[PDB]
Parts: structure tokens; C-alpha cells; sequence
């Protein structure tokens, strides 16, 4: 009677083992997923700094970068952070980004673009803006490395699901 | 009870064993439409993500 | 158009509105989502919007539509399953693949695209109509025409178009009406605002029965057409099951069925129920969901659904009154609709009043009973119709002195408990004489005696026998049975009878479920006969034991009655029954013995 | 723009109005942290946020905020069972994330396509005094309502082990003919109860199957709130995607209400009954709107909510909702707990409302609704029998009473008494009910109808 | 940083304030008074001033501390009477004269008059470091060393600096670690927010006990370290008796008394009694207050004491847990506790919620007995540790079924009663076996029964004697005694005796106060083994008086047990016991014949 309670108890004990090892598992299937899901990030801001430190290409992208900020921000007087090595091709396109934002919303264009004296990290951080209203209270960091990051969330889903469903 | 600590290392073998044909497809199809998921990822992150 | 200001819960408040009343619907947003103005407070207006206010951009422009909420009321709603904001749910099914509305759902507030029949009335060219005139029908209940077309109300003149028989849509128009230059032309349906009833020439003195079908309901306090009932509910209490009866046995010629934000299992299961079903009147078509329209709403479904159920589905009950037809309208569950103004009041920033709840409740429904009467036809043939609201509600307090049940208590005629001790012991649905009137039963009883029973006498003596037992009940709880005649024993244990064989009728079969106004009457009649005889066989010689133990099988023949079908026998009255009186006469003289 | 303002764990920013509703925000604060929020509230160049880490050290004029340009959405996949969780979907055994597959909104139901098909199949958990007395199906909710003090956790236990040793012969009945989940929700529970949950689920063959969120109350209110909207989002994906029926047994109910409670004092709402917030229904609906049948009718959530009684009584606002929303409750009764019975299903009030339409043929008897009538008819009889013994004596009392008396005695020790590791059968349980309701006359024997009853009594 | 807006009561309303957390330490104005910022709306700040504010002006500024509300625990910490916000009590009697402190004026929260020497652990110059890695130790009382000093959690790096061996001060650094440039310098104490609860590896079940040797608590209902108990009081009617014969009898490595807001004669009471005590593991140096480290605030003592008190406790506690010490937490009493809530919530303005109490109470409450339990400390080490949580509680408005209570008893695995009866007895623990119940019994059971005992079977037996004894005693009164016979008397007599020899102690003997695991095991394995026995030689023939008559000197010997010594077979291990077994089976031929 009381064998049968004991025999069943380290029956128990028995698949306890079983199910931890079947955890390990499949956590070991998983985290080798994400390891090559995160060199797929690794070849993207490879290809980021080297677009970044380009200066024709990469005007067109840096301006739809402050541009995009600037609806995200609708305040009349901007300050504009960068990388010194970026402020020289702000400096360039003013009148085009001012233009930009004021057809893409209701507003009269921006009044100012104050090149900001900040400045973002060189070894970290490869172009982009953050992009701030007047008292710069109000941040969008609009970086290249910020907004993969940011397509990390969501990109993620799809690409599980057409590599690995 | 002896082959519940120490019948329970050859479950762990064979939960080693079986992955080993899993960590293999992981890097086969990711290295290969690697490039193609790149491509998406920088026109999306040169607009919004 | 207006400019959204804040976006806080489901609350919205909006700046630059004009023309805005204060319960004018207004669609919220891009989204165009359900709201309504609740209040205005300077130039920004308070707008609570209950369907999903999630992912709500500020900045989005609202539109009124210049009235307030509304129903649409015409072809097409039987057979047919909506929401309490009056959308079709059906056909929301097809298009999105949901049951239910989740959101940017901008579906028109009635089916339009299908076509109905038209047949004109008594009506031609150059004749005068008046709002609520019978213009024509369209057929779509069980035996009769459902949606009898009608003049809108507050409008008068002379057809110069009257359309012919075919079938249409509800877009069509079909019918010119002239007075005093052309008033607009008139289509198979019409709008109403629901916070606004439906004009009727005169309401009427109600006076004739409506039937529940459950034994022991009808027997103690019977409902009349133009009724209102309180019934407080605590869940398993068989509440679906009375309702189900209800739409099956009712003498109404339309059941609305209402679900005042529900589990929605439950809604399926009624749902699902009704085609299956087979109607009395010799029924089509999904006979008795043919006499259906279903009003259902789920739990977290939008607070506007549940909050406008109630009035959505009185609006429905009215456009049939006013065509002469007889409508019960069964509201399920209106403990959930009080809940709804707790939270009105509360997400405002209104105070409320007494234990949480406004008392701006005791108005609103007050409002809600007084639409619902007997009632002499809107427009000029003149016919009678009827809408008779039957509505549950709960505790709140675990107690009948919440002022949820008190208040709804205040305004009603016919009052049927709750008894917690007798569901226990397996009774449903479970009332006692101590916790229920009818305003009705005198003018009932007399209209159920002329059918042939005994009806008036019995009701007397049926509320005496179980009010009597109560008292005595006490004393052998506590004092002891052995301090206590035999005769005392006696009141309670005929009663007992009583109660296991009325109270519980809730059926494991139709059989079990129908009692008609004959079958109520014979096993009223054979439990009180019972009674009289056994005090005098005790009183000059027998013993309670003997009388007990002798009568036995005859306890149980009456017990089993009502499994049994009643369509036999010479009508609805068995032989079983009418051989049980002989049998009882037979048992008096050998308990006496 | 800076936090203007900051009131328990609701913050008021000063920001531009243009966010959508339930957008995450990051506060950036001088400490190195950043910590996520929802708006709570928009309003004309401010906003009030509930803070997800955290409830205090947040600075005036030196916090800064972003904006993600995101609804808060629960990320979920089938990737997320056989692994244990937080609160907030986040390994805490910080291996791989939850990841995602979808986003689904907690924030209203998705798709909203719940049951027009009566859930009617039965579903059974081997335990007699559950399944008899109260019928189960694919797709309702029937919650069990305890006392404090009682060992709420270790009958939800018994339910989760038991169930699935059961589904092989009965997906032979037919009752299953998918895979089965659990998806376990823990507010305000204890770190060694849990620690036996995750034993359940080793024993049944469902710890790989399993997805577990633990939300303490030494964490954030807010974190607990969410846990389960979470845990629904989880179960309603499974039940969807693949046709799976997932089990949820989310204790307790009042931990829950609890923290609805302090972000009630805390927002600009009166609490209404008994101190509990005047929206308390809005928040319990929001749970039990799903669960039923969802889309291709094979797969879906069926519910047993647990609830602890704050104050013992069944008067108390949350039990008392809680059970107008539900399907029925199961009883737990102390002085059964006391004396030693297991399980201590004390059915006097025990009912669950589809008895006559949780069952059909084929795996069930059309009679077992009709046998669970005699059987809660009779015992409750048997109890007003039992408490005139106790005042009256044996003596004074009449036959029908002792009959009676018998009868409960006899449904205590045998009927509510079986074992922790010991399945049952539905045929099986209607067979020991014949014969203990076995003990009184054919008079008597009157709530089941006479050709199903001279057959068996 | 701020200057004072308003001051209105004891709430100080202080603007311009720029950066500000919100549990922030201030002190206000130019008195200097206890403050913390309890919500903020705009510049302005909600503070609660916690002393008074007579003298306190508007246009002052108030200056921020520059940390949060936190405590410093170091060495020193034993032998020291504090505040909850932690302040030396003793200090203020040498200073002021008075054991209450000036308000306006504070003191260092560490005593710094104490030097104490610190040895280095393991890492040396230039090794890496960990998080709860032990970096070094010191002494806490000259006897011992208990307060090993590990690196402080969210710090990890290699150490650039490490002093040498040698007596340093509390003030003095010792240590410097660089991540990140130097991350900052380190003391022999660390602080660590008392809201916080400092960090493990993982939680563990418990399965181990107190080491009380209270032998009713061990064998009853068995006592659990790493568990949570609700005790009932009504205040010296036995609650405050309890709590110091616990600290008595005790022997844990740290033992933490928090008076939560008590009578303060009876905090008085707690520091003279207890170094006039003697150790039950026979330590020497003031035994139990060497042992013993007192936050005790009486309810007079301010209101930020009161709430701070329980939170100290925790955090406190739970570090001697990451250090490896097993530590038994004493609150008295948490209905105080929650009414220094009420008072807050009142204060401010704040709505409190069910009963008048606060809507925070209950996450609160909830939050403090699940931070309490059996843990292994965070670092590669990985030494074990518990924390026993025993709170008392009262009725709180008179009643006891109030929310406090009854939220307790929830959350709670472990009772035990007390009765003003069984208190004037000087049965203390104040427990039958209904008024009182242990759920971590099973565990426990285990984990003894693999010790060596027997345990498992006896405790059950123990249970059901004490239940059965009641219950014949109540057929003795209504059914009499003829339901009685011998046997039934033999089961009353067996209960009465273990009652004596488990339910009553009050330390008589030094070997009545400790008992271990063995004895206790013995003590239950004579009573049960006379039961039987006495039984069998009853019905084989023998009367319950000559049973009584005959066992007699055995049963004496075996009642005294208490009283006797427990090193009689060893050291734990009692001769008598198992010379009883043999006696027993020649005393049974005795009986019988």
C-alpha cells in the first residue's frame, strides 16, 4: 500500500528529471535562433557606418531622418544634435528640410535649425540626429543605430515566422 | 533511486544529441537569406521602422 | 469639425463643437468609433466614447450626426442578431470573420442591401394616412406578417404614390407623401432616436393574461400583457431557463430577447436553441426564431451596447405595439445595466448618491417601465397592442436591501423573489408568498375562472397554506415537533407537496417545462383537497402516521405530473389527474378507517 | 516634455498631445534608468502614466521622455511554453525572450469571435466532486470560491494533475482530439507555492507545455494588473493558431483587485462598493469576455478563476459580481477542510448553471444532469436533517429525517473523499451515486423522472 | 534647492524644487526636521513632515539629502536600541537625558564611538569581484563575528584598493572598485533603501525550523524558519509574554525584534530582561541582547518610525540572510502597522479605502510576509539563510474580522492561537489543535522523519487525542455516561498528560526552555506506547483506576521529563526514554493481571 505511495513518489522524482532536461532543450534550440538573428544585425550597422561616412549618398537619408523627427516633434523652434562630421551636411540642406516639414503638415515651415554644439558618441553612434524642440525637453533619437533597434521589435516576428515556420 | 542520479546524466546525453542536427539548420538558413533580410532592414531604417 | 482635446480611459473630451445636445451620437476620430455627448462643459464637450479608445489619436476630427442615438426599425431584424447600438453582428460575421464588432466598424445600422416583400394595405391614391397607419406588411413571422410598414409618427396628409406589390429593398422608396407641399418621401424603414419614444394614440388599462408557462409563477402571482416585473437573481438561478420559456410559451405574438452585456456563451446557447424549437402556432422557417428578434451584447462589449440596450430594445417592443401586435420584452440581466450608471457617473466625474449608485438611476428606469403598457395602436384603424417588460436584476449587496432591487422594486406591479434556502434543495424558479405580489391577480383570476377553473379561491387559500407553514416552521426548528399537535404537521406537509411540485418546474423536458392554465389549476386543486380531508380523518380517529404512510403512492401520482405531457386526457387536463380526485375521496374514507 | 509631477506610481508628464492611446513612453531619468510607462491619460500638452518599473525616484526637471510610437501590444509566440516568466513576459531564468510571432492587444479583445456554438462537450479533471456536481465544458468558466486560510492553491493543484491523465480515455469518449496546454497566472502568490505549481506540471507532462507569469506584490501594481491580460493574450494565441483547448487557472481573484483598488485612490475616481473601485465590473468583464469557443470550433479557453474571500463573505462586492459573470461556483467550506476530507467540495451551494447543456451522448449520460439533481437535492435535505439532530435528538426527529441523515454522512466519506493522484470517470461517479442515494423509497426519489428511476435508484 | 510654498499641519507643501525623487530624504527649513516627499505636482512638493512644525516658517529652504529614505547596516548593530528611521536610543539617554529623541536635532544612525576590526575575506589586489561575494568580515561582538561584509549588489569589478587587516572606523572607507572608472568607495556598512529588499540568488522552500526547542511548538503544529505566522493578541493577555519567551528560548544567529508602535513599557521590558537571560547554546556577553539587534518604537515615537520599523526589519533581515544567517524576525504588532498607514493616508488628503483603512494597505501587508523565507545569499558562495516572520496582531476598531486580520490569515501557512484562559494557566503558546493550524507541517514532517525520528506517525496521533478527548467530554454532558466506558477513559487520561508534559511551559528548569528534536520525538513515544497498552489490558481485563494506580511511577517519571536533564543519554539523547520501553512492556503484565 504505502510502497505504492513511496514507488509512485520516486516515479515522480523520475520524470522530474525528464521534463528539466526536455527545458534545456529546447532553450538551447531557441538561444542559437537569436544568435544568428543577431548577426543579420551585426551585417546591418556594418552597413550603416559605411553609409554614414559616406557625404552624397547619404544626404538624402539624413535629411528624411531629421525630417521624420520633425513630425514626430511639431514644435516651431528646433535644436538638431550630431556627430561632427554630419553638422557640415545639416548645414548644406536647411532651407530643404524647413521646406520638407512645412509641406508635410499644416504648419508654416521651421524657423530655425540650430546646429547643436553636443555631441553624440563617435565610436557607439554612426550618423543620425536627435532632434529636439526649443527648451530640448523633448527628444526623438532619430540615430541609425536607435531606429534598427527600434525595427527590432517588430521585425522580429516576421522573420521568425518565414525562416522558421 | 540509483538510476535517478545517475540514469538521469544518459537523459542529458541524449537531449545533447538531439539538438546537434538543430544548431546546424539554425546557421544553414540563416547564413543564406541573411543578405535578404539585410536589404529590408536599411530601407526601413532609412525610413520608419 | 471639432478637434479631439484629451483622450482619458474611454472618456474623450473634444473642443470647437457646435450644435451638440445631450445625448446626440456623435462617430470620435478617423476611427469613427460609437460615442455620445454626456455632457458639454464650456466649449470642450465630454463625450464618453465605449467602444475601444485604444490607439486613439489626438488631433482627429469628430462628426456629429445632428440626433442623437438611435434605432432603425423595418424589415429585416427577425432572424437576425445585433448589438445594442443597433449594427448587425451577422453581418459582421461574413465580411470581418468575427462574432463580435471589435472596432472601425462603420456597418449601416440595418441590413439594406437584401430584398422584403411589399403588399399594400387598405390604402390607394388620394387617401389620408396618419402616422402609425397600417401602409402594408411584410411577412416574416412564424403565421402573420411581422413588420407591418407604417407612417412615421408626426406626419399626416394624402398618398399621392403608393407603390404595389413586389419586392423591394429598404433603400427603395416607394411611397410620396403631400401635406402642405411634399414632406419627404417615405421608405420601408424608419429612424427613431431612442432616448425619445415612439408616439401611441392612447395607452390602456392592461387586463388580460400573459402566460409564463412555469407552474408556480403563474399559480401565486399571474403576469398580465403590460405588465412590469422585479425579479432579484442570484446566479444559477435558472434565469436563462425562465426566459427561454417565456419566448416558447407566451400567448405574445414577438419575443425580443434582450442580453444587457452578457457571458455570451449563454447568448449562444439561447441563440441556437430557437431554430431547433418548434412554435405552437404551427411555425416556419426556424419557427419560433421566426417570432425572435435577438438584442445581445457580451460583458466588456461596448458600455454604449449595454448602457443603450435596454432603451434599443423598448424602441423594437414600441414599432410592434403601435402595428398591434403583443410583444414581451424580457430584459436579461438589468443588474448589469445599474452597474453601467455606477460607471457613468463615476468616469464623468459626476458624485453619485446613495451606497455608490446615482440616483439619477430611479428616473431612468422609471422612464424605461412607463414606455411599456396596454396599449390602442398609434395611427387611425385602431388595434390594441402590448408591450409587457419582464426585467431581472441582482444584489449588489448580497442582500434585497441594495438600491439596485429597492428602487426597480419602487416603481413595479408584480414582485417575484428569490430564495437562496429553497434552491438548495433543487427548486427553480424559486419564489414564496412572503416576497411576491401582483398588483393584477384579482381582475387574473376571475379571467382564468371563466376558462373553467377554480382559480380565485384557490389563489386565497394557496398564499394562507404556505404562509402558515413558515410560522409553524419556526416553533419545530427550535421548540421541537413533540411540543406541537399533529393537525401542525399536517399544514406543513402538504405544503411540502406544494413545494417540490410547483416550485421546481425549471424541466429536464417540455413536458417538464409547460404547464397551461388547466394543468396549474388540477394539481392546485388536488394538494388543498388533500388537506381538508386529513384533519377531519386525524380529528375522529387516525393517526399521523397511518394518514402519512397510507396516502404514499397518491403523494407521488401528483409528483409525477408534470413529466408527463399535458395534451392528454380530454385536452390539457389528464386522466390522471381526473382520476386522482376518486382516489383521494377512497384514501380519506381508509385513513379514517 | 520633463515630468511635471509625479502621485504614487501614476506620473504626470507635461507632453505634446499628439500619442495615441496606450503608447509606451521611456523616461530617461538622470540615474541611468530608463523605465516604460503607458499613458494612462492624454490631455491638452499633458499626460498621466502608469510606470511599469518602479513606483517612486523620479526627478522633477531633470527626467526626459521618448516615444516609441508603439501601443502596447503583448508579444507572443508558441515559443513561450516550457519556460518560465515574470509578470510582464521576461525570463526569469534570463535565458532567450519571450519573442514574437504577434502582437495582440490587451487593451480590448483582438478579434472578439467568442461561442455561437454552446460550449456542450464535457471535459473532466478525474474528480467526481467537481465533475458531477458540476458540469465542465469546453469553453465555460466556473470558478472556486474559498475562504482565507484554506489551501486554495492545493486543490487547484489536484485540477491541473489530474487533468490530462484523464484525456487519453476520454479522447477515446471523445472530448479531446487536440493538445492541451496550461497557462498558469500567479498574482500575489507565495514563492513556494509556486514552486509546487511547477511540480504539477512536471508530473502531468505539461511543464513543456506550460507558459508560468509570477507577479509577487513586492513588485509593482502595475506589473500586477497586467499579468492577467497577459496570461489571456498567451492562452487565446494557442487556443487560435493551432485549435487548442488551454486551461487557465488564474489565482487569486482579490490580489487582482487589490491593486485595482490602489490605482483608484490614486487616479481621480470614488471607489464605490465597500472601498473597491465604482468600475470594479468593467475590469473583471475584461477577463471573462474570453473564454469560449474561438474561431474553428476546436480550438479554446476554458476557465477556472480562483478566488480567496477577502472577508469570508459572500456579500463582499468581488465574489459576489465575480459570480453573476461566471458560470456557477464550487464551495469550499472550512469546517470540511478541519476534519480532513479531500477534496473539501462542500456542495450545498455548489451548482454550475449548464448541467442540461454541458452534456449531450456519447461521452456523458443524458441522465447524469438529472443525477446531479437527486444528488444536491438530497444532500442539502440531509444537512437540514443533520442540523435538527444536533438541536432535537435522534429521538423526536421523524423517519424522512433519518433517512436522510444517513445520507449525508455517507456522501462526506466516500463521495468528496477519494485521492490526490486518483482520476475518475463520469460513468464511474454516476455508478456510486445510484447507490448511495440508494437509501430511500420511490416516493421519495422524485427528481429524476420514473422510467430512468426504476431502472436505477 | 527648495524653498517652503505653505505648511499646513504637519504636511509641508514646498515648491521649486527642480529634481526631486519621489521617496527623496529631506529635511526642512532651519528646525531640520524628518521629511519625506510623498507625491509632487508640479514645482510643488507634497511632503510629510514626521515631528512637528511649531516654529517652522514659510520662506525656509529645505535641503535634499542627496539619497533616498534608506539605513545603514553595519557592524554594531547588536546591543543597540534604534528607531525605525534609526537613530541610538541609548545615545539620546546619554546626551539629552531621555530615551525619546529632540525633534529638530538627529544623530549618526551607526553608533561611532565603536571601532571594529576587520580581517580581508579571499579577493585580493587586483582580483575580480562579484556581487555577494565576501570581501571581508568583521567582528559584531567581541565573541563572535557574525557580519561578514560582502560587495554591495548592482556592483561588480575588480578591486583596486583593498585595505589591510586592522581596526578601521564606520566612517573610514576601506575599499575602492573599479567598472567604469572608480565606481565610487565602500565602507565596512552598506546602505540599502528600506523599501528595497536586498537580493538572492533564488528563494528557496523551507523545509528546516526554529530553534525555539518549545516542545509543543516542534511536535504540534511544528515550528518553520523561513515562514509566516499570525499570531493573535489583545495586548498583555499573553501576545507581548509570547514574543519574549521566543526571544528566550531561541538560539538563531541573528534574532530582529521590531516593536511596530507597542505600549513602551513593554519595549523597556524587552531591553532590561533580555541580557540578564542566558543563551540556550550556552553563549556568554549580555546572551540574549548580544544576540539581539531592537528597533523598538512605541506608537508615541513619530509616525515615520512606525511605518519605517517593519521595512528596517525586512532589510535588515534579509541581508543577514545573504551573509548565512538564520534569523527570526518578531513584529508586534502589524494592526499598528496598518493603522500608521490611516493616520498618513488621513493627513494628506488621500481617500483610504474598505473599513477606513487605506487602498496601499494591502499590497503592503502582502509584500513584507512574501520577502520573509528560506533563501540561498546572492554570490558564488552560496550560504543559506531564513527569515521567520512572526507578526502579531489585535483587533484594530474591535472587531476581528476587520480587513487587517482577515487579509492575513489569506496569506498565512502558520497559526497560532491565544486564549485568555489557557494564558492564566500558563499553557503558553495558548493552542489546542482548532484554534491553530500548520500548513508547512508536511514538508516539516520530512525532514525530521529522515533525521532519525519517527516523527510523521506520532505528530498525527497527537493530533487526533487532543480532538476525540474534547468530543467525549461533550457525551459525558448530553448523552451521559453510558456512552462512556474505560476505553473511552483511558483516551481522556493520555490527553490530560500530554497537555501537562507539551502545552505547558514557562521556563521552570533551563532543560524546560530548550528540549531538542530527540527529546521531543521521545516525549510523544511513551505517551502513545502507554495508550495502546493501556487499552489492550483493559480489554483483557482491568479497570481505568487500576489502571491509573498501576502505571504510576512511570508515569510520573515521564511527566518530569521537563525537568530533567537532557544530556542524560549524551548530549541531546535522554536515557529515561529508552529505559521506559522495557518497563512498559514488564509494567503491562502488571496491569492485565
Amino acid at each position: 500500500g504505502n510502497f505504492k505511495s513511496k514507488l509512485k513518489k520516486a516515479m515522480l522524482s523520475q520524470q522530474i528529471t525528464k521534463s528539466t532536461i526536455a527545458n534545456k532543450m529546447r532553450l538551447k534550440v531557441l538561444s542559437a535562433r537569436e544568435q544568428s538573428l543577431d548577426g543579420i544585425f551585426e551585417e546591418t550597422k556594418e552597413k550603416l557606418s559605411g553609409i554614414a561616412n559616406n557625404r552624397d549618398e547619404y544626404k538624402p537619408i539624413l535629411q528624411s531622418l531629421i525630417v521624420e523627427a520633425l513630425l514626430k516633434l511639431l514644435e516651431p523652434k528646433a535644436i538638431v544634435k550630431a556627430l561632427e562630421r554630419d553638422v557640415d551636411l545639416i548645414e548644406s540642406m536647411k532651407d530643404d528640410i524647413m521646406r520638407e516639414y512645412g509641406e508635410k503638415a499644416q504648419r508654416a515651415p521651421l524657423e530655425e535649425i540650430v546646429i547643436s554644439n553636443d555631441y553624440l558618441n563617435k565610436d557607439l553612434v554612426s550618423g543620425g540626429v536627435v532632434v529636439s524642440n526649443a527648451s530640448d525637453k523633448i527628444e526623438i533619437n532619430n540615430t541609425l543605430e536607435e531606429r534598427l533597434k527600434l525595427l527590432s521589435e517588430e521585425a522580429l516576428p516576421a522573420i521568425r515566422l518565414e525562416l522558421y515556420g | 533511486e540509483q538510476k535517478n542520479a545517475g540514469g538521469v546524466g544518459e537523459l542529458e546525453k541524449k537531449a545533447e544529441a538531439g539538438v546537434q542536427g538543430e544548431l546546424a539548420e539554425i546557421k544553414k538558413i540563416a547564413e543564406k537569406k541573411k543578405d535578404d533580410v539585410v536589404k529590408i532592414l536599411i530601407e526601413t531604417v532609412i525610413k520608419p521602422s | 469639425y471639432g478637434a479631439i482635446y484629451s483622450v482619458s480611459g474611454p472618456v474623450v473630451i473634444a473642443e470647437n463643437m457646435i450644435g451638440c445636445a445631450m445625448y446626440e451620437l456623435v462617430k470620435v476620430g478617423h476611427d469613427n468609433l460609437v460615442g455620445e455627448v454626456i455632457r458639454i462643459d464650456g466649449d470642450k464637450a465630454t463625450i464618453q466614447v465605449y467602444e475601444e479608445t485604444a490607439g486613439l489619436t489626438v488631433g482627429d476630427p469628430v462628426l456629429r450626426t445632428g440626433k442623437p442615438l438611435s434605432v432603425e426599425l423595418g424589415p429585416g431584424l427577425m432572424e437576425t442578431i445585433y448589438d445594442g447600438i443597433q449594427r448587425p453582428l451577422k453581418a459582421i460575421k461574413e465580411e470581418s470573420q468575427s462574432i463580435y464588432i471589435p472596432r472601425g466598424i462603420d456597418t449601416p445600422a440595418l441590413d439594406r442591401t437584401i430584398k422584403w416583400q411589399f403588399t399594400p394595405g387598405k390604402f390607394q391614391v388620394g387617401d389620408h394616412i396618419s402616422g402609425g397607419d397600417i401602409y402594408g406588411s411584410v411577412f416574416e413571422n412564424s403565421l402573420i406578417s411581422s413588420h407591418k410598414i407604417l407612417l412615421p409618427p408626426r406626419s399626416r396628409g394624402t398618398i399621392t404614390w403608393i407603390a404595389p406589390a413586389g419586392e423591394y429593398t429598404l433603400d427603395e422608396k416607394i411611397l410620396e407623401v403631400e401635406f402642405d407641399g411634399k414632406k419627404s418621401d417615405f421608405t420601408l424603414y424608419h429612424t427613431w432616436p431612442v432616448r425619445v419614444p415612439r408616439p401611441v394614440t392612447e395607452k390602456l388599462s392592461a387586463d388580460y393574461p400573459l402566460l409564463t408557462g412555469q407552474r408556480v409563477l403563474d399559480a401565486l402571482f399571474p403576469c398580465v400583457q403590460g405588465g412590469t416585473t422585479c425579479i432579484p437573481g442570484a446566479f444559477g438561478c435558472g434565469k436563462t431557463v425562465i426566459s427561454q420559456s417565456l419566448s416558447k410559451y407566451s400567448n405574445s405574438d414577438a419575443i425580443i430577447y434582450v442580453g444587457c452585456g452578457e457571458r455570451g456563451n449563454e447568448m449562444a446557447e439561447v441563440l441556437m436553441e430557437f431554430p431547433e424549437l418548434y412554435t405552437e402556432m404551427s411555425g416556419t422557417k426556424e419557427p419560433i426564431m421566426k417570432r425572435t428578434t435577438l438584442v445581445a451584447n457580451t460583458s466588456n462589449m461596448p458600455v454604449a451596447a449595454r448602457e443603450a440596450s435596454i432603451y434599443t430594445g423598448i424602441t423594437l417592443a414600441e414599432y410592434f405595439r403601435d402595428q398591434g401586435k403583443n410583444v414581451s420584452m424580457i430584459a436579461d440581466s438589468s443588474s448589469r445595466w445599474a452597474e453601467a450608471l455606477r460607471e457613468i457617473s463615476g468616469r464623468l466625474g459626476e458624485m453619485p448618491a446613495d451606497q455608490g449608485f446615482p440616483a439619477y438611476l430611479g428616473a431612468k428606469l422609471a422612464s424605461f417601465y412607463e414606455r411599456a403598457g396596454k396599449a390602442v395602436a398609434l395611427g387611425s384603424p385602431d388595434r390594441t397592442g402590448s408591450v409587457s417588460i419582464v426585467a431581472a436584476v441582482s444584489p449588489a449587496g448580497g442582500d434585497f436591501s441594495d438600491p439596485v432591487t429597492t428602487a426597480t422594486l419602487g416603481i413595479t406591479q408584480v414582485f417575484w423573489g428569490l430564495d437562496k434556502k429553497l434552491a438548495q434543495r433543487k427548486h427553480f424558479p424559486s419564489i414564496n408568498t412572503s416576497v411576491s405580489y401582483s398588483k393584477y391577480t384579482n381582475v387574473l383570476n376571475k379571467f382564468y375562472d371563466s376558462n373553467y377553473p377554480e382559480f380565485p379561491v384557490l389563489r386565497d387559500r394557496m398564499k394562507e397554506i404556505l404562509s402558515n407553514a413558515e410560522e409553524l416552521e419556526q416553533v419545530v426548528q427550535l421548540v421541537g415537533k413533540s411540543a406541537l399537535s399533529d393537525s401542525d404537521k399536517i399544514t406543513l406537509d402538504v405544503a411540502t407537496l406544494i413545494k417540490e411540485d410547483f416550485l421546481q418546474q425549471n424541466g429536464y423536458s417540455t413536458y417538464d417545462a409547460f404547464c397551461p392554465i388547466w394543468k396549474t389549476f388540477d394539481m392546485m386543486r388536488a394538494f388543498i383537497s388533500y388537506h381538508d380531508e386529513a384533519q377531519k380523518a386525524v380529528a375522529n380517529g387516525a393517526n399521523w402516521s397511518k394518514l402519512a404512510d397510507s396516502t404514499g403512492d397518491v403523494k407521488h401520482a401528483v409528483s409525477s405530473s408534470k413529466f408527463f405531457e399535458p395534451s392528454r386526457g380530454e385536452k390539457e387536463v389528464h386522466g390522471e389527474f381526473e382520476k386522482l380526485l376518486s382516489t383521494m375521496q377512497e384514501r380519506f374514507a381508509e385513513s379514517t378507517d | 516634455n520633463t515630468v511635471s509631477g509625479v502621485n504614487g506610481p501614476l506620473v504626470i508628464l507635461e507632453k505634446v498631445k499628439f500619442p495615441r492611446y496606450n503608447e509606451i513612453v521611456n523616461l530617461t531619468l538622470p540615474d541611468g534608468t530608463v523605465r516604460q510607462g503607458q499613458v494612462l491619460e492624454i490631455r491638452g500638452d499633458r499626460a498621466i502614466v502608469q510606470v511599469f518599473e518602479g513606483t517612486s525616484g523620479i526627478d522633477v526637471k531633470k527626467t526626459t521622455v521618448e516615444f516609441t510610437g508603439e501601443s502596447l501590444r503583448i508579444p507572443v509566440s508558441e515559443d513561450m511554453l516550457g519556460r518560465i516568466f515574470d509578470g510582464s513576459g521576461r525570463p526569469i531564468d534570463n535565458g532567450p525572450k519571450v519573442f514574437a510571432e504577434d502582437y495582440l492587444d490587451i487593451n480590448g479583445s483582438p478579434i472578439n469571435p467568442y461561442a455561437r456554438i454552446y460550449p456542450e462537450e464535457m471535459i473532466s479533471t478525474g474528480v467526481s466532486a467537481i465533475d458531477t456536481m458540476n458540469s465542465i465544458a469546453r469553453g465555460q468558466k466556473i470558478p472556486i470560491f474559498s475562504a482565507s486560510g484554506l489551501p486554495h492553491n492545493e486543490i487547484a493543484a489536484q485540477i491541473c494533475r489530474q487533468a490530462g491523465l484523464v484525456r487519453p480515455t476520454k479522447d477515446v469518449h471523445d472530448g479531446h482530439e487536440e493538445n492541451f496546454s496550461i497557462v498558469f497566472a500567479a498574482m500575489g502568490v507565495n514563492l513556494e507555492t509556486a514552486r509546487f505549481f511547477k511540480q504539477d506540471f512536471e508530473e502531468n507532462g505539461s511543464l513543456e507545455r506550460t507558459s508560468l507569469f509570477l507577479n509577487l506584490a513586492n513588485d509593482p501594481t502595475i506589473e500586477r494588473i497586467i499579468t492577467p491580460r497577459l496570461a489571456l493574450t498567451t492562452a487565446e494565441y494557442l487556443a487560435y493558431q493551432t485549435e487548442r483547448h488551454v486551461l487557465t487557472i488564474l489565482t487569486d481573484m482579490s490580489s487582482y483587485a487589490d491593486a485595482l483598488r490602489e490605482v483608484s485612490a490614486a487616479r481621480e475616481e470614488v471607489p464605490g462598493r465597500r472601498g473597491y473601485p465604482g468600475y470594479m465590473y468593467t475590469d473583471l468583464s475584461t477577463i471573462y469576455e474570453r473564454a469560449g469557443r474561438v474561431e474553428g470550433r476546436n480550438g479554446s479557453i476554458t476557465q477556472i478563476p480562483i478566488l480567496t474571500m477577502p472577508n469570508d463573505d459572500i456579500t463582499h462586492p468581488i465574489p459576489d459580481l465575480t459570480g453573476y459573470i461566471t458560470e456557477g461556483q464550487i464551495f469550499v467550506d472550512r469546517q470540511l477542510h478541519n476534519k480532513g476530507i479531500y477534496p473539501p467540495i462542500n456542495v450545498l451551494p455548489s451548482l454550475s448553471r449548464l448541467m442540461k447543456s454541458a452534456i449531450g451522448e456519447g461521452m456523458t449520460r443524458k441522465d447524469h444532469g438529472d443525477v446531479s439533481n437527486q444528488l444536491y437535492a438530497k444532500y442539502a435535505i440531509g444537512k437540514d436533517a443533520a442540523a435538527m439532530k444536533a438541536v432535537v435528538g435522534e429521538e423526536a426527529l421523524s423517519i424522512e429525517d433519518k433517512l436522510s441523515l444517513e445520507f449525508l454522512e455517507k456522501f462526506e466519506k466516500t463521495f468528496i473523499t477519494q485521492g490526490a493522484y486518483e482520476d475518475r470517470t463520469v460513468f464511474e461517479s454516476l455508478d456510486q451515486a445510484w447507490s448511495l442515494l440508494r437509501i430511500y423509497p420511490k416516493e421519495m426519489l422524485n427528481r429524476i423522472s420514473p422510467k430512468i428511476l426504476d431502472e436505477f435508484y
